[PDB]
RNA sequence: CAACUUUGGGGCCGUUCCUUGUCUAUGUUCCUUGGAACAGGACGUCAUAGAGGGUGAGAAUCCCGUGUGGCGAGGAGUGCGGUUCUUUGUAAAGUGCCUUCGAAGAGUCGAGUUGUUUUGCAGCUCUAAGUGGGUGGUAAAUUCCAUCUAAAGCUAAAUAUUGGCGAGAGACCGAUAGCGAACAAGUACAGUGAUGGAAAGAUGAAAAGAACUUUGAAAAGAGAGUGAAAAAGUACGUGAAAUUGUUGAAAGGGAAGGGCAUUUGAUCAGACAUGGUGUUUUGUGCCCUCUGCUCCUUGUGGGUAGGGGAAUCUCGCA
RNA sequence: GGACCAAGGAGUCUAACGUCUAUGCGAGUGUUUGGGUGUAAAACCCAUACGCGUAGGUUGGGGCCUCGCAAGAGGUGCACAAUCGACCGAUCCUGAUGUCUUCGGAUGGAUUUGAGUAAGAGCAUAGCUGUUGGGACCCUGGUUCCUGCCGAA
RNA sequence: CGUGGAGGUCAGUGACGAAGCCUAGACCGUAAGGUCGGGUCGAACGGCCUCUAGUGCAGAUCUUGGUGGUAGUAGCAAAU
């Protein structure tokens, strides 16, 4: 929630110019609707796949034709409101900036200069893999890159010989706001994905509808990222948009609850763990001290013995 | 019925459990309300028109009053003069928003307004006219 | 913004946190205290923090603040503990004076 | 009549298109394991190339490629771009104004009937008009207005495509699945025919496929050997169950099975456990002292050097 | 109904209405026929249309306020319900001012009327499910994991 | 709870042995089942958060394959 943004050399250091923040990293994150678009957003590029039509007789037998025979017509795109997805890569971009998100996804940023990374706009003038990788270096995403490209493995399924053969987990993305040869440059390095800030793909954002992937601004694209979601100043650019509010303001609930003034009308409270009473039941006609608990008169009745009272002769 | 949001919104989670700090630790019966509209569906908690919100404060005796809305706050261009008054709900469409700001008033959300009336002091809750 | 974090890490994938087979779960978040992922536990979800870690033979006390949110190359502050039991234990009591149980 | 305005045809060389050909990065660096490093570790280089495949196991860097560009070759061709050669002969065309004219789909339109279709179409019979005809609204009604030119013809593109010729893909199936057919599958086979129609994938990295001796008609052996492995021998990856043989144990004598609980017999598991607390001896160091250097998050910081001392103290270690 | 054993083997998909729930927006809503874009069946942006929807009183009464130590009292009253209303449309009579001799409805009645007015709630996507139809669980017979809870005729 | 496949993640495991098989071996689960030892074996495979389904068998005189008894019996072109 500070208002700006050191953006950072490419030899890496705190360059003297900061950035004031979008406010779209002041978004809701709301990954109930982050993980409903991207079930559907994955659902997308798919191709279909079916049986043959006509080609015993049996579901049961041997050569037979098959129950439910798969036909093509099974819905395979599916339907998003517009809004809504534009809510999801909202949220997306807003839990990019967080870094505990990141660190909750699994990436290796502990030794980055701050968060979101901005990197000046020359960047995007290397053309060159080597150049652009020592770049990367220079900014300390080293260990991201080295965790990907170890991360190198075999997939377990079938789907290996169907053209699926290896996986390996994601890195850094780098978002331009124009490309000046950068794309070719980071197309050869593992796990790196670059993106205009005008698309800005939710797969690219949140893979496996997961929040926070690891990105990296130059510094155009993190001034250009205004124009692309606009905000209370700027206005949209983008046709009856707008960033969507908060139904509550405070992120922090424990804050609210001890802040002062709740603390001042709330009633006190218990242990916070229940004193057990009674825990076991101890019968009297014996055990004299829980017949002392009640009736203090059986004391002098015992005293007295006014059970083996001896009456008057009359 | 439900003792738990069906829906898997954080913020209204987060809500549910401040709400439930202040519906066990408060003794007014309105946490113990705001509680119980937390749970509804969206057909159990029908918009309500901010015309049916002027409407309510042609009440004697509510002018000083805010109202809540567990919902959502919807326009009406049917209306045209709103007076100056204190909203605070769930969900603000920007047309009812616009109009309380414009009338002077505030739009408040939920969590501002337990800071303000933990107890519910002089406060009003309006509920959507449900017919479907 | 840290109840929101810590719901996303709960009620989602926290890459630390394992899975028990009697249920309970365990982060492998290397500056976390308890082997455990609970509310308390996940560095994550906590900005106030605290660490006793062993660097190849010296064991430091490791501070996190809310103030070095960004920045997390330069977040943790590192505290050489002392060889004297007592006297390190008294060094844990001091630089967490007015801080949680 | 007044002006204007215009010229066509070749060639050639490029270009464009097709079909090709060729060139264009970086480790085979040390160690371990392995029969074999393409595995693991350490140190690297390339990248507009970390797609994919092969090479005795997961190969960017071994090879082919991949990526980027480059150089060709042979055609197609008017698409245009330059050059070059010619093209006129009262040649052809266009625009405005004036004058004089100003010709079009008949066995068709249409009508009836029959069948057919849900109004067309077909048959049979009849069969027109030329300010004509077709079609539709309209009405204050001896109506007005609208809108096209039938009975002659051609026409790219947007479209369909379970075939052909090719490509490229898959949240598809993985040998009873997927095509009937991953294999010498429309095969073997069956039917007189029309037709119907199977089963059947895996030695190994390399056949290195078992030299030689011997039994044995011959089939099969036994010695021997190859191989990392015949617990891979052309019956061959792995090798479940049903079922079979031998041996051992036990039980049974025309005995069926389980459940509980316990003995007996057989059998298995059963510390790499070996420490803590206090005291003491001596020695050592981030211990003490003095002299530094260095990183910022600049503090309740972090790293680090030199010499001295434990003679005294003190911490940790031994 | 059964010699045994292995593998295979039976409520799938789609369309149309319907409830519920979740989500976005909200009197609006719906990008993806199509165009632009692209790292290329992905993502991103969207012009014009179109679709569906939109276009008074009394009694209570959640609460809330005040007072009351409390108990309670008073006030304002969400949703919704009942009453008495009102009005619109209908209903059957009244049939005026006018009236082309058959036109006219003025006024006053009367009951019910109606998802009527008297201050909206919908659209889209997804999920689970109800009915119907496509071969539609498979071929009378069969119909594939566990546990907990509720549990008839 | 289990099965095939998919997205993310565990810089998960693996030729010093994955998966599979056997296991009069141990353990945890109320169970569905899961974990390990040992043996065999040779090249891939798992946990978690999600998605997706051609997703769970004892029967259907189910389909296909394999193997029994009948039985050394019937019987000798029952196929040669
Ligand atoms: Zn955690």
């Amino acid at each position: 929630s500070r208002p700006q943004v050191t953006v950072h050399s490419l030899t890496g250091e705190a360059t003297a110019n900061a950035l004031p923040l979008p406010a779209v990293f002041s978004a809701p994150i709301r990954p109930d609707i982050v993980h409903t678009v991207f079930t559907s957003v994955n659902k997308n590029k798919r191709q279909a796949y079916a049986v043959s039509e006509k080609a015993a007789f049996g579901n049961m037998c041997r050569g037979g034709r098959m129950f439910a025979p798969t036909k093509t017509w099974r819905k395979w795109n599916v339907k998003v409101n517009h809004n809504e997805k534009r809510y999801a890569t909202a949220s997306a971009i807003a839990a990019t900036a967080v870094a505990s998100l990141v660190l909750a996804r699994g990436h290796r940023v502990e030794k980055i200069p701050e968060i979101p990374l901005v990197v000046s706009t020359d960047l995007e003038s290397i053309q060159k893999t080597k150049e652009a990788v020592a770049a990367l270096k220079a900014v300390g995403a080293h260990s991201d890159l080295l965790k990907v490209l170890k991360s190198k493995k075999l997939r377990a399924g079938k789907g290996k010989y169907r053209n699926r053969r290896w996986t390996q987990r994601r890195g850094p993305l780098v978002v331009y706001a124009e490309d000046n040869g950068i794309v070719k440059a980071l197309r050869n390095v593992p796990g790196v994905e670059t993106a205009n800030v005008a698309s800005l793909n939710l797969l690219q954002l949140a893979p496996g509808a997961h929040l926070g992937r690891f990105v990296i601004w130059t510094e155009a694209a993190f001034t250009k990222l205004d124009q692309v979601w606009g905000s209370e100043t700027v206005a949209s650019s983008k046709v009856g948009y707008t960033l969507p509010s908060h139904i509550i303001s405070t992120s922090d609930v424990t804050r609210i609850i001890n802040s002062s003034e709740i603390q001042s009308a709330i009633r006190p409270a218990g242990q916070a763990t229940q004193k057990r009473t009674h825990v076991l039941k101890k019968n009297p006609l014996k055990n004299k001290q829980v017949l002392l608990r009640l009736n203090p008169y059986a004391k002098v009745f015992a005293a007295e013995k006014l059970g083996s009272k001896k009456a008057e002769k009359t | 019925h439900r003792t738990a949001p069906k829906s898997d919104n954080v913020y209204l989670k987060l809500l549910v459990k401040l709400y439930t700090f202040l519906a066990r630790r408060t003794d007014a019966p309105f946490n113990k309300v705001v509680l119980k509209a937390l749970f509804l569906s969206k057909i159990n908690r029908p918009p309500v028109s901010v015309s049916r919100i002027a409407r309510a404060l042609k009440q004697e005796g509510a002018a000083n009053k805010t109202v809540v809305v567990v919902g959502t706050v919807t326009d009406d261009a049917r209306i045209f003069e709103f007076p100056k008054t204190t909203v605070a709900a769930l969900r603000f469409t920007a047309g009812a928003r616009a109009k309380i700001v414009k009338a002077g008033g505030e739009c408040i959300t939920l969590d501002q307004l337990a800071v303000r009336a933990p107890k519910g002091q002089n406060t009003l809750i309006l509920r959507g006219p449900r017919n479907s | 913004s840290d109840e929101i974090v810590w719901q996303v890490i709960n009620q989602s994938f926290c890459s630390h946190r394992i899975k028990a087979p009697n249920g309970q779960n365990f982060c492998r978040n290397e500056y976390n205290v308890t082997g455990l992922c609970t509310r308390q536990s996940c560095p994550l979800a906590n900005s106030k923090y605290a660490t006793v870690k062993c660097d190849n033979g010296k064991l430091y006390l490791y501070m996190k603040t809310p103030e070095r949110a960004h920045t997390p190359a330069k977040l943790w502050e590192r505290i050489k503990l002392s060889k004297n039991y007592t006297k390190a234990l008294q060094q844990i009591d001091e630089h967490l004076l007015h801080w949680s149980k």
